[PDB]
RNA sequence: ACAGGUUUGGUCCUGGCCUUUCUAUUAAUUCUUAAUAAAAUUACACAUGCAAGUAUCCGCGCCCCGGUGAGAAUGCCCU
RNA sequence: CACGGGAAACAGCAGUGAUAAAAAUUAAGCCAUGAACGAAAGUUUGACUAAGUUAUAUUAAUUAGAGUUGGUAAAUCUCG
């Protein structure tokens, strides 16, 4: 690509992006959607993220991490 | 080549019983070469057109040999009897095109119970059968899927509110595009 | 209280059944070969290590299970009116982790229709095959578990060979796997080729399986023929204990037969053959005591 | 890493200074840094155009 | 309603250590509340606690 | 090899077959031995045949040797929590030693099958990439599948020239 | 080379020549045929009772050459070559 | 190698033959390239269909739910494979794209008729 | 290395060189079509084109991808 | 190193001089991936894809030329 020192085209310096069509009845149930999405797929962020809380402290204090750490003690002395 | 159908038909005769006897049709064969040790790629192709190169090689030299997975006994002299495998082309004699050929055909027919292998004693996949986990057996349907609704209510076509569509063309104006109402629910063939 | 094949009363009689042959069963295959080690042994340490190999063969002869036919999968989890005809052909999706069952993946196909239906049972193994594979499988269908390879290779006595790539390849539980089981079984009693599985693996599947479908006059017979009186008397058993209904079965109970006995009333009863199992029955009566 | 042989580098550490004093007694102020040419909505500091929609 | 897949994961979940309950299992939405794009942010410096 | 007296303890398979895995918290195994008398024999083929196959199975442990300054043949395992492990070997043989530390402090048979069984985890089966690290590096070669184009070439309508071909037309 | 390969050719041990000499049976193991106790030869006259003492270290005089042959360490591209048959 | 931020993505990476796509769903950083360097594997994608007609594509469900609540960015394709699978729910971008496909057929139907008579 | 040629009137031993095998570049001769992989002289200097844009302004990215092997015995593996 | 000093930078894609035994198009697009932006429809990307050129290499064939003939090491008749 191009580096933060090398000067811009000649032709796109005198250029500015142009947007698209816009077609407004499609726009807002596709703007719904997508709230209605990323608003499920947040909830499912978050149960991800619950779940992997339980299992990392599952496996560092967890009942059966305890059993262990106790009979290694045991059997050690 | 007389027979054209049956390829054991020539190893059964008295022409191939007189000319080979006992013995494999590669055991007078030898490789002429540059050295005391052979190239590792034997000759790629010796017959190209009618044009025989040279000394040919042990099932290449006669046309009554045919390579295919019908004949076993021409096939079971390329295979070791003891340790099962294939002689390679240095082993053999024969060119790179007969032995791809005499590869495939090996394993042809194989795959059909002419020609023996080895065939071990595999375990079962599953050390445990259970049917009764979800994974194979039925789910309870969902209320959702007993009714004929999709799965989320924002999955439907839900027509926008006429004021949302004015505030929309307000501030895309310039923009602006022919609308379009629900879309059709099956999609007609051309 | 159905009697299963995995039962002690009918392990402890199929393995007495089956017998131990130690030359059949370490025998020299068609793999790489390598040089033999020797060590020198007393009479002791030799009787140890012909016993080592007697438990080595148990393991070799440890019995695939036999189970019914499993029932079809067919169930949807989600319908998309919208996906009609968005996709041409189908998606087909695994669950991949080494920490469950092969038995518990959920493995979920989306039709081109637009609904979201689980996989059927040749799917979901070729799927398996696929992402967790396995020597002496094949993905797609092997062309030797045809018709007309199958009596080729049966012409070559391979039976064994047939059954254990049968058993290789498919699941015991699925439907080729039993439907080539019962023809290579139904093969063997036609043609009276029990030798092949004299002292195998799969010779308590085949006795299991012509307990089931009362076919009995050939395996008697050639049991008899082979001198072996306690493989006919523990198979008589094995059909009492399947069979407890029967006249074969109370008329044993009323009369109460010793083991050689024992024939003669299913030969009498419920036998087709009968003719030719009492004269093999007194063939045999009149020349082993006689020559011993 | 670290070797025994690493050369003291002391002009690499300069020219930090210097451009830590140059960021601030050169700071843009706000004023001409978000100055703005309403003929050709080019700004005059940075050198961007304003997008169409906000025209 | 939880997705079609991922629901069907539960169900047979909690039908391997033997819950009969066929209740619907719901995905929870009180913290997936979320600001517009329209929301302005702050551009204060965030305190790690 | 040939040199040494006994030339089969310098091969991978001797360093191989002995089964000596230490804890995690076994630091440092010093041994202290005689070269003389007879009760000393059982230290002496210890020290000359079984420290190669412990430190083989245990490279971060640090094992020493010391000779001829304790009257009396031993072992000190020094663990990670400061507390010294004194084995006394006086009259025990070569084999009773390394199943006396084995029995001490050692790893049980089931403790490294866990550990094999976890690493054996790590390949999978059904991941894509080099043969160092996966089975398949294309997924073309997989049977059901389409062939690899170097192979097999695939038919006029799935090559990229055709389409746009028929696009420019 | 020809004198060498006679001497060491005649100089063999037959099994039953060293059955007779240890007095105890000759067992081989194939690696095809698993753990199955092949018998060779057996010692004709007395068998004794009294096992062979097992060595745990057995002071063999290996080489060199046939420990990198064992430990995969023959990176020539000499010995794995493909040559004509017998 | 060394950077200064980025994100860690769930994405596809292709991996494969002329003609002949092949991607591996690996979680990988964003500032990595394409084929460069990752974290942990998680399936794989084939674009073509095969003998038998299926499109067959791979997820490591427990992994992939393990990173995503570890903090792994998504990208579309992937939200369209994960929705299509039943794991997540369906992607907006399908649904405009399938009534986008209805109004295009529905048109080719219109202009058909109205060709023919 | 399964080796072979080569010292001497001649033999044995020691001992070096070369040949036999595989791969990559350049040169010569010849040459028909496709598929795949790769395009490799230069850290010597560059005409010209393109390669960083997005967006209701703010802002975010701007050797990130990609290129190269000059220097460094640099470095591999591990807290 | 990069405040500063030489001094106006392709060790990006293509291409040009010198040099070297060493020789790809100054061509098309973001349809699909990865990246950047925007809530978004969506835009850009000489990365990438689809291609043009090259016996550098493997495969199929529409093709037959090169090397060698004292020993190592397969193979020579007649002329100067
Ligand atoms: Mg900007
Ligand atoms: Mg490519
Ligand atoms: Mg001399
Ligand atoms: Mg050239
Ligand atoms: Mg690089
Ligand atoms: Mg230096
Ligand atoms: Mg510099
Ligand atoms: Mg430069
Ligand atoms: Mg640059
Ligand atoms: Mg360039
Ligand atoms: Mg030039
Ligand atoms: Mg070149
Ligand atoms: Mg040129
Ligand atoms: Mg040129
Ligand atoms: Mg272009
Ligand atoms: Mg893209
Ligand atoms: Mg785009
Ligand atoms: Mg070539
Ligand atoms: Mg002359
Ligand atoms: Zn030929
Ligand atoms: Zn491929």
């Amino acid at each position: 690509r191009k580096t933060r020192h090398d000067p811009p085209a000649k032709s796109k310096a005198g250029r500015v992006a142009t947007p698209p069509a816009v077609d407004p009845t499609e726009f807002f149930v596709l703007t719904e959607r997508y709230r209605q999405y990323r608003q499920t797929v947040r909830a499912l962020r978050l149960e991800f993220m619950s779940e992997v809380r339980k299992k990392l402290h599952e496996a560092r204090a967890g009942v059966q991490a305890e059993r262990k750490a106790q009979e290694d003690a045991a059997e050690h002395r | 080549s007389p027979y054209k159908d049956e390829p054991w038909k020539y190893l059964d005769s008295e022409e191939y019983q007189n000319r080979y006897g006992s013995r494999p049709v590669w055991a007078d064969y030898r490789r002429n070469h540059k050295g005391g040790i052979p190239p590792q790629r034997t000759r790629k192709m010796c017959i190209r057109g009618n044009k025989v190169a040279g000394n040919p090689c042990p099932i290449c030299r006669d046309q009554k040999l045919h390579v295919d997975f019908r004949n076993v006994k021409l096939l079971e002299q390329f295979v070791c009897a003891h340790t099962g495998i294939i002689f390679h082309a240095p082993y053999t004699g024969v060119c790179m095109k007969q032995h791809k050929k005499l590869t495939q055909a090996i394993q042809k027919a194989r795959d059909h119970g002419l020609l023996r292998y080895h065939i071990p004693q595999v375990e079962p996949r599953d050390l445990d059968f259970s049917t009764t986990h979800g994974a194979v057996s039925s789910t309870p349907p969902a209320p959702t899927l007993v009714s004929g609704d999709p799965w989320y209510p924002w999955y439907s076509w839900k027509q926008p509110p006429e004021r949302e569509l004015s505030r929309l063309r307000r501030l895309y104006q310039g923009r602006l595009r022919e609308e379009s109402g629900p879309p059709p629910e099956l999609m007609p063939e051309v | 209280r159905k009697p299963t094949f995995m039962d002690e009363e009918v392990q402890n009689i199929l393995i007495k059944m089956t017998g131990l042959d130690l030359q059949k069963i370490f025998k020299p295959a068609l793999q790489e070969l390598k040089p033999p080690t020797y060590k020198l042994m007393t009479q002791a340490q030799l009787e140890e290590a012909t016993k080592q190999a007697v438990e080595a063969a148990k393991v070799r002869l440890k019995m695939p299970p036999v189970l019914e036919e499993r029932a079809p999968i067919n169930d949807v989890l989600a319908e998309d009116k919208i996906l009609e005809g968005t996709e041409t052909a189908k998606y087909v999706f695994t669950d991949i982790s080494y920490s469950i069952p092969h038995r518990e993946r959920f493995i979920v196909v989306r039709e081109p229709s637009g609904t979201l239906r689980k996989a059927s049972w040749e799917e979901r193994d070729r799927m398996i095959q696929v992402y967790f594979p396995r020597e002496g499988r094949r993905i797609l269908t092997p062309v030797i578990f045809k018709e007309e390879n199958l009596q080729t290779m049966y012409s070559q006595d391979q039976h064994v060979d047939v059954l254990n790539l049968c058993v290789a390849q498919f699941e015991p539980d699925s439907a080729e796997y039993i439907k080539i089981h019962h023809h290579t079984y139904e093969d063997i009693d036609k043609c009276g080729k029990y030798d092949l599985l004299r002292s195998t693996r799969h010779f308590g599947g085949m006795a299991w399986y012509f307990v089931n479908k009362k076919k009995i006059d050939g395996l008697l017979i050639d049991q008899i023929q082979r001198d072996l009186v306690s493989d006919a008397t523990s198979l008589v058993h094995l059909y009492h204990i399947l069979h407890p209904d029967g006249q074969s079965a109370q008329e044993a109970k009323k009369q109460g037969a010793e083991g050689l006995h024992l024939i003669k009333v299913f030969a009498k009863t419920e036998a087709q053959k009968g003719a030719y199992i009492e004269l093999t029955l007194q063939a045999y009566q009149e020349a082993f005591i006689t020559h011993s | 890493m670290a070797r025994k042989k690493v050369r003291p580098r002391l002009i690499a550490e300069l020219a930090r200074r210097v451009r830590a004093l140059r960021e601030q007694r050169e700071r843009p102020r706000d004023s001409q840094r978000y100055a703005l040419d309403y003929e050709t909505m080019m700004r005059p500091h940075s050198g961007n155009r304003l997008p169409m929609r906000a025209w | 309603p939880y997705p079609p897949l991922l629901r069907a994961m539960i169900l047979a979940q909690r039908q391997k250590y033997g819950d009969t309950s066929t209740e619907e299992p719901m995905l929870n939405l009180e913290r997936a509340r979320i600001d517009p794009w329209d929301y302005p942010a702050k551009l204060e410096a965030k305190t790690k606690t | 090899p040939m040199k040494g007296r006994f030339p089969i303890r310098r091969t991978l398979q001797y360093l191989g077959q002995g089964d000596v895995v230490f804890k995690d918290s076994v630091k440092v195994m010093t041994v202290n031995y005689n070269t003389h008398g007879e009760l000393g024999e059982g230290a002496r083929k210890f020290v000359f045949f079984n420290i190669p196959q412990i430190q083989y199975k245990n490279p971060w442990v640090q094992i020493t040797m010391f000779k001829n300054m304790t009257p009396s043949p031993f072992l000190r395992f020094y663990l990670d929590s400061g507390e010294q492990v004194l084995v006394d070997v006086e009259s025990k043989s070569n084999k009773e030693i390394v199943e006396h530390i084995r029995k001490i402090l050692g790893k049980n048979e089931e403790t490294l099958e866990k550990e094999e069984q976890e690493k054996k985890q790590l390949s999978h089966p059904a991941h894509f990439g080099p043969r160092k690290y996966c089975l398949r590096e294309c997924m073309c070669e997989v049977e059901g599948q389409v062939p690899c184009p170097g192979l097999v070439p695939l038919p006029k309508e799935m090559t990229g020239k055709y389409k746009a071909a028929l696009k420019a037309t | 080379l020809t004198r060498g390969l006679f001497l060491g050719l005649s100089r063999q041990e037959t099994h039953q020549q060293l059955a007779d000499k240890k007095s105890l049976h000759v067992v081989e193991f194939r690696e095809e045929c698993g753990p199955l106790p092949i018998v060779v030869a057996s010692p004709q006259g007395a068998l004794r009772k009294d096992p062979e003492p097992e060595d745990e270290v057995p002071d063999i005089t290996l080489d060199w050459e046939d420990v990198k042959a064992a430990q995969g360490m023959k990176r020539s591209v000499w010995s794995g070559l493909k040559r004509a048959a017998t | 190698r060394a950077y200064r931020g980025g994100h860690l993505t769930i994405r596809l990476a292709l991996g494969g033959c002329t003609n002949r796509p092949f991607y591996r769903i690996v979680a990988a950083h964003s500032k990595c390239p394409r084929d460069g360097r990752f974290v942990e594997q998680l399936g794989s994608y084939d674009p073509l269909p095969n003998s038998h007609g299926e499109k067959l594509v791979a997820l490591n469900f427990d992994r992939i739910r393990h990173w995503i609540g570890c903090g792994a960015h998504l990208s579309k394709p992937v939200e369209k494979l994960l929705g299509l699978s039943g794991f997540y729910p369906l992607h907006p971008m399908m649904i405009t794209n399938a009534e986008r496909l209805r109004r295009k057929r529905a048109r080719e139907v219109l202009l058909a008729s109205q060709k023919t008579d």
